[PDB]
């Protein structure tokens, strides 16, 4: 059989272990209590800031952009995630900086979202800077009748190859 | 004190900024003085230099648009154009995940140019892909045939119009004139034409004056130059022959054996890499490259503990990376050392100057979690990854499993239809998304995936028992 | 502690001071003869000072003196002409300066003083850069200076005077010059890449010995030579290390990876090898034995001019200099260290307040899972609309846009606003015009602000969004126009009540018959009724009539609520039209098929273009002459058809572009005779909305056709439907682009159908 | 001359190839995301790039048709000189001939096809 081998490392390192097992152990449940901790945290400010592409209200979003020159292709991958509901009142709104970014249309509605079906929405980001700068570009999805975002995604537009 | 001496004193401490501005002054000072002219430009080109060997970008162009390889369909094995992935992650159909990025890695190539846009920026380069790969001194004024007749400002000036300026069809007229003037005998000049023209596509004219710089003088340079030619023209097994001629040249050279080590591994045969990495360690020790390989190659073949003291290693000869902590956070926990696990993953964190980095992090966290059980940790691990990088299709499938695992069919069916739309080359995505298809009927969704994971993963033994069962059902 | 440079006697030398090369020197100066060194550093500040270290200390700065003149290369040797006791050389910019450091002893440990006499001095006319200093030729106990000069120049003294001074030829940056004595030779490395020897009487008689072209200009050279078997040079490069030999070429060399300062090839230990050790711009010392790194340490500073020397009974110390002032003796640490959690037990987990705060965030999580007012004003007069936007709390990032319609078009789109102070509030204004042809589907216009809440957690600030919609007018498209008799197709709106007057409906357009023209030629009629009390609109574009249905049912609505009386319909039982809708749906469907035909030949012409093209690239790389084979003409002629199908492709989506709006145009009329033909509320109005009007325009993706298709076959599977047969036989949804439009006209005629029969819509 | 004018019409040349290629890059990327304009810009740029090198073709074409019937013409003067001699008296010339050619010694080169 292809059995491993174990090397001097690995004796040394149960040794270590069975002579100070103790201590390992509470150490490493401090570590997990902190990193509960820590995890909490950055999972509660995310949901402050609604910075998750995928949160009862099901929807689920990701950005990809394409081409490089002056002119990207940004298609939005939404989709509704559920077993028969769709979702009537959703709009999509981008935020850019208006100095590097010339978006046609940065606010749109989306169609009736059937569950099940990945809908892209397109737009064409255009970088005005003549010289290469590369800025992220939000997007929040979102009720009409509400003015918290329902989710967000992030997109670092790559370096415009200019003229 | 002086002007002069102060201003070449900064330069030989490296200062870069302190020269050129005492130069600066000497110059508005005196409209004719050429050493603090000519130090000036050194300053100027050394702020920016990077040496050529190591920048192979290629671009997106000469991948496809430019053929110089003589064979077609070579034998394979002599033609750069272990661990299966079911342990070791991947990034194409093949070529699992390597250490030590380098700016010359290629990492597969594409076939079309639409394949090649359509898919991410940093998918087969370390950058994302281009089209192709006052002023101090205006290059459209100087008569460069008059400072070719002085060597002394001829060098620096080359040096400046390559490396600072970047305007090769200049720097070759300089180097023409100045190789004419030293009547061909003085390989530095060679070797820099053959820079200009290796960087302006015309390979064999470059080879030729590498080959005419060897013969004047044997130089590490010139043998790692040759190389990249032959690299080039798709010829491995011309390049290790030079290789081991420079080694015969050079007994030892640190460089010369991880170019050979590159070559293997580009051909990927790992079983002569780490040879000729252990080559390196045994001349280096500290070599970042083969440490890293050998390391990773170690944690792969499950025998992370090796990995962790290889890591560890470099933890030892002050390296402080995001990339070295969440190593040895992995070593740490797979080689089962619980104490030092979760401060080094802390400490990756800290260090993370990304959002890529920070979220390859919280996958690896999560990866802790879901080993430690409490698969709640872990969900929270593989969102935050979502959170900090959308397009981490890893993320999307292990958040899927574990919903498929609480028990939401939907949600998982459309992450797996993310994470594989994402990344196709991956095989868990794909199997994973007929396995539920196939659990729950459609059993034409499970065999276009499943036929996706043949395609990724072809010697898979799962997915090889789909397919028949779906094909069974078929008839 | 293993690889790192642990720390002996070590300090900081100054006040923002500044060293170089030749700066430390080791040796005894003294002359005690006992073997221990004693350091010695002098900035170009002007403070020499000598140190006795012993294992901080206040006793261990033998002298600190101040000399007026900046000092460069400090140096130890036979520099007097009368005795074999070294001495202090000290090379000012323009002066030379022999010293003795004779130390007096007192009956205590700190009651010992230390002179330093001017033994003789040099006025230096050129400039001084950097010295060597030897027995030069074969005389003994002597010590011989060769200083150079930043313009090139190299003078000897010969221990006691100027003996005399040759220039260097063909140099501009002076470069490190050092002295051979197994070969008597000044080797140097000028400014062109060139490490030159000169034998000492060739100079000593004015021409160059030997050189030899390394890849670059080198920082030191160090000629080491407490071996006599086999002699050897060392040039340290910016980018390389070479080791030459005594003929002049390279006995070996290393392509180092980082950036050197300093190397200092120290006593050796097997034979015919010679260690070395060098130090990065990286903190860090190699330690090779002339190619083979041996050893490694990370040193605290940037070490310039490291030496080696025995301090204090403990040989082999390593002392380093930085150029800002810092100074350290140390030695190698040898000790690998376990790697291992501190086993700490006074520090513990404070279980208390990390719980509190675990509890906190924790509820956050469970609890979730189960500030600005807009308004827009429209003008009664290219109509100016005028939008207020008044905060609560003080707000950032501020950005309002405007999205009114395809033919309309605005004189300002963005506005932004940064940070305003609360209770304050903004005006902006802009102009709506109308700017085509064909009129828009809906008058109606959004404005949409985007700003931020700075928090606790995000102090950038959380963003949020906020809309509100304005209503324009028809006196912005439309016109009094002549009315005619009979057009292509009519339709009917009847309401309970009697018929009004249109110009009282419609006051703006000066008879109980009515008509219109909008922007762009296209007549609509208006016609009121005398016996019964339905209105009838009429035209030959089934386009035209949605905006006069919509604006006359609109004011019907309002006029008769400033009347104050309550019930009002505006039925129109009759047959919903399915028929002149349909055919607006086969031309946009047909101008998208046309679309992708255009796309998939321009595909071929690219192609066609790229081939040729790689082979007259091909010709263009090659050597020799070719004739072109008319390639140039093919390639003409691609060029020509690409520029024919991309204006083709140009003119079909404009026609898309437009066939959409007026199809936007005549589903929103549907809707509307659908939401009238039967008693439809609010709710089912709003996901017919959602239905048929998915999307602005369309895209090579997503089109109108499979959106509306998808989410008509949802809506009758999950609402109109008994039978699962056809549920799932017909009732599928895809997103592809079909190859027929007759599934999406049945099911479009079918929800009319089971709309009929008394079906009702629903969400889940 | 010629030589050296060869250098930097090739040179020129790979330079504007490269500029080719990266243009049809550009312009299968804005053909791929349907923006017509700018893929019209960019075989407009290729149309002009391609009859520049066109021009440096021609160019290049005649000086090296120029090049080679010099360098024949230098043979054909060694091979004439060598052959006014019977015997060994001529293999000699050929070779000093070939050795003056590569240090350009071209007076005593002269001297060799003068005397031998």
């Amino acid at each position: 059989l292809n059995v491993p081998r174990k090397t001097r490392l690995y004796v040394d390192q149960t040794l270590r272990e069975r002579e100070a097992g103790t201590a390992m152990h509470r150490t490493f449940q401090a570590d997990l209590y902190l990193l509960r901790l820590r995890a909490a945290r950055a999972y509660v400010q995310a949901l402050e800031s609604s910075l998750s592409p995928v949160s009862r209200e099901p929807l689920k979003l990701h950005a990809v952009v394409q081409g490089l020159g002056p002119t990207f292709k940004l298609t939005l991958h939404l989709q509704n995630t559920s077993t028969a509901r769709p979702i009537l009142g959703l709009v999509v709104c981008f935020l850019y900086n208006e100095v590097l970014y010339a978006l046609p249309r940065a606010f749109f509605k989306v169609p009736l979202l059937v569950p099940g079906l990945n809908y892209p929405l397109e737009t064409f980001v255009k970088s005005l800077s003549d010289k290469g700068i590369s800025d992220i570009i939000k997007v929040l999805v979102l009720r009409e009748g509400q003015s918290t975002p329902l989710l967000s995604a992030h997109i670092n537009m790559p370096m415009s190859e200019g003229l | 004190m002086e002007p002069l001496l102060l201003a070449w004193s900064y330069f030989r401490r490296r200062r870069f900024q302190l020269c050129a501005d005492l130069c600066t002054q000497m110059l508005e000072k005196s409209p004719c003085d050429q050493a603090a002219w000519i130090l000036k430009a050194r300053a100027l080109t050394e702020m920016v230099y990077v040496d050529e060997i190591d920048v192979d970008e290629e671009g997106i162009a000469e991948m496809i648009l430019d053929e110089n390889a003589i064979a077609q369909v070579p034998r394979p094995g002599t033609s750069l154009k272990g661990p299966s992935p079911a342990v070791r992650p991947v990034t194409q159909a093949g070529r699992p995940i390597t250490g030590f990025l380098r700016p010359s890695t290629q990492s597969g190539r594409p076939g079309t140019i639409e394949q090649a846009i359509k898919t991410p920026r940093t998918a087969y380069t370390a950058r994302p892909i281009a089209s192709s790969s006052g002023p101090f001194i205006n290059l459209s004024r100087l008569n460069l045939a008059k400072y070719a007749q002085k060597p002394k400002l001829a060098k620096a000036l080359f040096e400046y119009i390559f490396h600072h300026e970047n305007d090769v069809k200049t720097a070759l007229d300089l180097a023409a004139l100045s190789t004419e003037h030293s009547q061909y005998k003085d390989w530095w000049w060679k070797v820099q034409i053959g820079k200009c023209y290796y960087r302006l596509g015309l390979y064999r004219e470059a080879e030729k004056q590498f080959k005419s710089a060897l013969k004047q003088q044997e130089m590490v340079d010139t043998f790692l130059y040759l190389a990249k030619v032959y690299i080039s023209l798709d010829q491995p097994l011309t390049a290790l022959n030079l290789f081991k001629q420079g080694l015969d040249k050079f007994p030892g050279e640190v460089t010369l054996l991880c170019g050979i080590a590159r070559i293997y591994e580009e051909m990927n045969n790992i079983s002569s890499a780490t040879e000729y990495y252990k080559e390196v360690l045994k001349q280096d020790n500290t070599h970042v490259e083969a440490i890293a390989c050998i390391g990773s190659n170690h944690f792969y073949t499950d025998q992370p503990e090796v990995a962790l003291r290889f890591y560890r290693r470099l933890l030892q000869m002050g390296v402080y990376n995001c990339q070295l902590f969440n190593n040895l956070g992995l070593c740490c926990f797979y080689a089962q050392q619980y104490d030092m696990t979760l401060t080094s993953f802390e400490r990756a964190l800290s260090l993370a100057e990304n959002e890529e980095e920070v979220a390859d992090v919280w996958y690896n966290l999560g990866h802790v979690a879901v080993g430690t059980g409490d698969t709640n940790l872990a969900h929270q691990c593989f969102r935050l990854a979502l959170v900090s990088n959308n397009q981490h299709a890893e993320a999307y499938n292990n958040l899927a499993v574990l919903e498929m695992r609480r028990g939401h069919v939907e949600q998982a069916k459309a992450l797996l239809q993310t994470a594989s739309s994402l990344a196709p080359h991956m095989y868990e995505p794909h199997f994973n998304f007929a396995t539920i298809s196939d659990k729950i009927g459609d059993l034409q969704r499970s065999y276009a995936a499943a036929k996706k994971s043949e395609a990724a993963f072809p010697d898979h033994v799962d997915t090889q028992h789909l397919i028949k069962q779906l094909e069974q059902h078929f008839a | 502690s293993l690889f790192k440079a642990r720390d002996w006697w070590s300090t900081v030398l100054g006040d923002k001071e500044e060293f170089d090369q030749g700066c430390l020197c080791l040796a005894d100066v003294d002359n005690t003869g006992n073997g221990q060194d004693k350091i010695i550093v002098g900035s170009f500040m002007g403070y020499l000072r000598i140190f006795n270290p012993h294992p901080a200390q206040a006793e261990d700065l033998l002298l600190e003196v101040h000399l007026r003149d900046p000092i460069l290369q400090v140096e130890v040797g036979k520099f007097v002409s009368g005795t074999e006791m070294l001495h202090l050389a000290v090379l000012h910019s323009r002066k030379l300066c022999v010293y003795s450091v004779s130390g007096t002893l007192g009956n205590v440990e700190h009651g010992n003083q230390y002179q330093i006499k001017l033994m003789y001095e040099h006025n230096l006319q050129r400039t001084a850069c950097n010295m060597t200093y030897g027995s030069f030729g074969g005389v003994k106990g002597r010590d011989l200076i060769c200083i150079q000069s930043v313009d090139g120049m190299l003078m000897v003294f010969e221990q006691e005077s100027y003996a005399f001074g040759r220039f260097l030829p063909g140099s501009l940056l002076p470069g490190p010059l050092a002295y051979s004595s197994r070969t008597d030779s000044f080797i140097t490395v000028s400014s062109c890449h060139q490490v030159e020897s000169y034998k000492y009487q060739v100079l000593a008689f004015a021409v160059v010995d030997w050189t030899l072209n390394i890849g670059e200009q080198a920082i030191d050279i160090c000629i080491v030579s407490f071996i006599q078997s086999a002699s050897s040079v060392f040039v340290l490069g910016e980018r390389n290390f070479f080791c030459l030999k005594d003929n002049g070429q390279i006995q070996f060399m290393k392509k180092l990876d980082y950036s050197p300062s300093c190397f200092l090839p120290y006593c050796s230990v097997s034979e015919g090898t010679i260690n070395t050790l060098i130090g990065n711009h990286n903190n860090m010392l190699h330690i090779y034995q002339d190619v083979t790194l041996k050893w490694a340490t990370q040193l605290p500073h940037v070490p310039v001019a490291v030496r080696v020397g025995c301090l204090h009974d403990l040989k082999g110390v390593i002392v380093t200099l930085s150029d800002d002032g810092h100074l350290q003796c140390s030695y190698l640490g040898t000790d690998p260290s376990l790697f291992q959690a501190p086993k700490v037990e006074s520090r513990e987990l404070n279980y208390d307040e990390l719980d509190m705060e675990l509890k906190e965030l924790q509820k956050v999580i469970k609890n979730v899972n189960k500030d600005l007012k807009v308004s827009a004003m429209v003008s009664p007069n290219s109509v100016t609309v005028k939008v207020t936007l008044k905060n609560r709390v003080a707000l950032q990032k501020i950005k309002l846009s405007i999205y009114v319609q395809p033919p309309l078009v605005l004189t300002g789109d963005q506005f932004t606003f940064e940070f305003m102070a609360p209770e304050m509030t903004r005006t902006v204004g802009f102009s709506v015009y109308l700017k085509g042809s064909y009129s828009p589907p809906e008058l109606e216009g959004n404005a949409v602000v985007s700003y931020s809440r700075p928090t606790e957690r995000n102090p950038d600030g959380i963003p949020r969004v906020s809309q509100c919609k304005f209503r324009l007018p028809l006196k912005l498209v439309c016109l009094p126009g002549q009315p005619s008799k009979t057009a292509s197709h009519k339709l009917t709106i009847d309401t309970n009540k009697s018929p009004v007057s249109l110009l009282s409906l419609f006051p703006g357009f000066a008879v109980n018959v009515m008509g219109f023209r909008f922007l762009g030629g296209s007549q609509v009629t208006l016609l009121a009724s005398k016996t019964s009390q339905r209105y009838r609109i009429q035209s030959e574009q089934f386009e035209d009539l949605w905006l006069i249905t919509n604006e006359l049912i609109i004011r019907l609505q309002e006029y008769f609520e400033k009347q104050g009386i309550k019930d009002f319909t505006c039925s129109f039982s009759g047959s919903v039209p399915l028929e002149e809708y349909f055919e607006l749906i086969d031309h946009h469907f047909e101008l998208r098929i046309n679309g992708e035909k255009l796309e998939e030949l321009l595909s071929e012409r690219a192609v066609q273009f790229r081939a040729i093209q790689r082979r007259l690239l091909t010709r263009f790389k090659d050597k020799t002459p070719a004739p072109l084979q008319h390639l140039d003409t093919l390639l003409d002629g691609t060029y020509k058809q690409v520029i024919a199908l991309a204006d083709a492709v140009e003119e079909n989506q404009d026609n898309l572009f437009q066939s959409f709006t007026r199809l936007k145009s005549a589903t929103h009329l549907v809707i509307l005779l659908i939401g009238l033909w039967q008693k439809l509320s609010a709710d089912q109005i709003a996901i017919l909305e959602a239905a048929f009007l998915p999307l602005q325009q369309d895209t090579q993706e997503l089109g109108w056709e499979e959106t509306v298709d998808a989410a008509l076959s949802h809506l009758l599977k999950t609402c109109l439907s008994k039978s699962s047969k056809e549920q799932a036989l017909n009732l599928n949804s895809q997103l592809g682009i079909p190859k027929d439009t007759s599934q999406l006209k049945k099911h479009i005629t079918l929800f009319c159908d089971r709309l009929a029969k008394g079906g009702r819509l629903c969400l889940s | 001359e010629y030589h050296s004018v060869h250098q930097k019409l090739s040179a020129d040349m790979a330079d504007n190839s490269n500029l080719i290629r990266s243009l049809l890059v550009q312009a299968e990327d804005a053909r791929l995301m349907r923006d017509m304009k700018t893929m019209k810009n960019r075989y407009k740029e290729l149309y002009d790039l391609n009859k520049d090198l066109l021009n440096g073709y021609k160019i290049r074409c005649n000086n090296h048709t120029e090049l080679l019937g010099s360098l024949k013409a230098v043979n054909q003067a060694i091979q004439r000189a060598g052959h006014l001699r019977v015997g060994k008296p001529k293999n000699q010339v050929i070779t000093a001939c070939r050795d003056a050619i590569r240090s350009n010694n071209i007076n005593m080169l002269f001297r060799i096809m003068r005397v031998g």
